[PDB]
């Protein structure tokens, strides 16, 4: 239970006893990874280290087994043999038979607790848009004008009543990445200054709405307009349309249109500005 | 909006934020996190008048003693000089922050809202190893002589093998007093060997082997002490005592002869000046039966 340690063979640095098993059990608080270092090492040499030997082991699996006689090969460093874990507990079992053909002076070992960046360090990212680390923990933020939902972990855009004024945003359907809401009409709107141009990017794979009938008409719609020009209704699985689309526009309205059942997953989009 | 001294992150927000800051106005907000730790912050919005040279409004972000940045303007416009999201890290434990705006946001004769900016701030561990100002550190002395340590928030030292840590933690002693050897055979050298020993030193290199065995001793060349013609042995001392009685107190260039002790205990003592010049001694102990 410290931030730090040292781990060192009995009676160092001389001769270590025959017929011995040590163990120690490293903890450090919440949020932390362990770095274990070996500044010595001096141990009875066996294939596969049989005879004498150091363990790691981290719950329940075997992160090393080291022995042999091996001393830093650089001076400006003396670490010999290191491991890294984003584990927060650890267990050493040093094992020793009952002969030595030599005198082994054992090992000298130290650990330091690590902060764990649980937006880059795990593979899972526990934010639905933006990751916030610090030393211990984490906690999630969200674009402009989004809420954050009560499981602290995704964010959530309300379907109608917000004005954006930014020239680069993100807009997506309630509950994203969950199923949209059923029987809604969902109108958003982007304005900018007159001299700028809306220009609107989303992937084709972050598109999942009801598909069409079989006369090709959306049963829900999602549709862009700017003043005359208008692109959609978009639907089905997939967006169709380019991934980069330009307006000439400065204001823009976004319209979801949804019926009682055929929920999908739903879609996420971003946009920029490039003057005019 | 938050400096405190005890805090680990942190949010700093434009005036007023997310509602548009007012013109003709300077506040300078001074991030620091404790003793021993960094400054990282980076924005997520960004939304200032923009300028060539960042002459109407601008953020002046300035690090321990150095300004780092002066930056203006929106996210994405390639209108000049935004940070977006770049990190910017402080060498000291203080990050000193600036937000300045003219009396005219207004360009072109049209009226024109601009939001301000999102900050976030976490500290950081310093690694004081890599610092290595190995030369002039006379009134603090943060570095240490044969390893030191970096975990989050300070540091600690310690020594090589077979070396003690004294009381300052940043230098150390030999302890070189209860070196043991109970092998059959083995090899035995001055601390350090063959570079200059340690001075002021009180060694009792003690070998204790079964009982039934002689034991042999051969010194290895070279055999380097401290020593003076007319008497021998007045600085650096190394006394040999066997089967509880002294054999010899040795120091000079040539090697001492190999010795049959018809023993199972012997006790080497080494005792030394305080200076050392000479590079000291090796041998090799070997073990042999009777009947
Ligand atoms: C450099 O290091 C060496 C290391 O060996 C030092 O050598 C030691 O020197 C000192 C004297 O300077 C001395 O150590 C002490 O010895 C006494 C016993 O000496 C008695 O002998 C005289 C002889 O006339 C009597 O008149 C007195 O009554 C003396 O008292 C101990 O009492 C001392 O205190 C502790 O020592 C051990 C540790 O608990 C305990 O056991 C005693 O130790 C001695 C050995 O010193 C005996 O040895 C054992 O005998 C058995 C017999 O079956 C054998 O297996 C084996 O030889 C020994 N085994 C074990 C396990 O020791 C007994 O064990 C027993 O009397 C004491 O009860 C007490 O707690 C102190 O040990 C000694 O001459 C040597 N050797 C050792 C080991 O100490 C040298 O001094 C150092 N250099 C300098 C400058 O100091
Ligand atoms: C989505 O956008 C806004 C977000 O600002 C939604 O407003 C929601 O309801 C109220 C609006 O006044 C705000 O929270 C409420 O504030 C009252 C003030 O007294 C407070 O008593 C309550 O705690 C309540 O939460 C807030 O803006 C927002 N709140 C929540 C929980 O969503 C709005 O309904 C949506 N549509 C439009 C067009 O803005
Ligand atoms: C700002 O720029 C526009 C377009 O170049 C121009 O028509 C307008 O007159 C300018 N504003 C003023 C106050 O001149
Ligand atoms: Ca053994
Ligand atoms: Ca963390
Ligand atoms: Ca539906
Ligand atoms: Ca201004
Ligand atoms: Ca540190
Ligand atoms: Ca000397
Ligand atoms: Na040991
Ligand atoms: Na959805
Ligand atoms: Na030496």
């Amino acid at each position: 239970p410290t931030m730090y340690g040292e781990i060192l063979s009995p009676n160092y640095p001389q001769a270590y006893p025959s017929e011995v098993e040590k163990s120690w059990d490293i903890e450090v608080p919440e949020g932390y990874g362990i770095h274990l270092y070996f500044t010595h090492l001096d141990i009875e040499l066996s294939e596969n280290c049989a005879y004498d030997s150091v363990q790691i082991i981290s719950g329940d699996t075997e992160e090393g087994r080291l022995c042999g006689q091996r001393s830093s090969n650089n001076p400006h460093s003396p670490i010999v043999e290191e491991f890294q874990v984003p584990y927060n507990k650890l267990q050493v079992i040093f094992k020793s038979d009952f002969s030595n053909e030599e005198r082994f002076t054992g090992f000298a070992a130290y650990y330091v607790a690590t902060d764990i960046n649980e937006c880059t360090d795990f593979v899972d990212v526990p934010c639905s848009h933006f990751c916030n680390n610090f030393i211990g923990g984490y906690f999630c933020s969200c674009p402009p004008e989004y809420f954050l939902h009560d499981d602290m972990k995704n964010c959530g855009v309300n379907c109608s009543g917000d004005v954006f004024t930014a020239l680069i945003g993100e807009i997506a359907s309630p509950n994203y990445p969950k199923p949209y809401p059923e029987n809604s009409r969902c109108e958003y709107q982007i304005r900018l200054e007159k001299g700028f141009q809306v220009v609107v990017t989303l992937r084709r794979e972050d598109f999942d709405v009801e598909a069409a009938d079989s006369a090709g008409n959306c049963l829900d719609s999602l549709v862009f307009v700017a003043g005359d020009r208008q692109f959609g209704p978009y639907c089905g699985h997939g967006f169709p349309g380019p991934l980069n689309i330009e307006t000439k526009s400065n204001a823009l309205d976004i319209i979801f249109q949804t019926d009682l059942t055929g929920q999908k997953k739903g879609w996420k989009l971003r946009y920029h500005g490039d003057p005019m | 909006s938050i400096p405190i001294p005890q805090k680990l992150f942190g949010e700093v927000t434009s005036p007023l934020f997310p509602k548009p800051y007012p013109n003709n106005f300077e506040t300078t907000t001074v991030i620091t996190v404790p003793t021993g730790y960094r400054v990282k912050l980076v924005f997520q919005q960004f939304d200032l008048e923009p300028s060539e040279g960042c002459f109407y409004d601008y953020v002046k972000i300035s690090a321990d003693k150095k300004s780092l940045g002066r930056f203006c303007g929106q996210l994405g416009s390639p209108l000049g000089n935004p940070p977006g999201k770049k990190e910017f890290m402080s060498q000291g434990n203080k990050m000193l922050l600036t937000f300045h705006t003219d009396f005219s946001n207004e360009e072109n004769g049209t009226i024109m809202f601009y939001k301000g900016f999102l900050a976030y701030y976490q500290a950081v561990d310093l690694d004081e190893c890599a610092s290595r100002s190995k030369s002039g550190e006379e009134d603090p002395q943060p570095q240490c002589q044969h390893l030191c340590h970096n975990y989050v928030g300070g540091y600690f030292c310690s020594c090589r093998p077979g070396y003690e840590l004294q009381e300052d933690t940043h230098s150390c002693q030999a302890e070189c007093s209860s070196e043991l050897y109970t092998e059959a055979s083995g090899y035995i050298s001055s601390l350090e060997y063959p570079r200059s020993y340690p001075p002021d030193l009180r060694c009792n290199y003690s070998i204790r082997v079964e009982r039934g065995l002689t034991l042999h001793l051969k010194f290895l060349e070279p055999f380097d002490i401290d020593d003076h013609q007319q008497v021998h042995c007045p600085y650096d001392q190394l006394q040999i005592y066997a089967n509880g009685k002294n054999i010899g107190e040795f120091c000079g260039k040539q090697r001492p002869p190999d010795l049959d002790t018809s023993s199972n205990a012997v006790d080497l003592l080494f005792f030394t000046d305080e200076s050392g010049d000479s590079r000291g001694w090796k041998l090799r102990y070997t073990t042999e039966i009777i009947k």
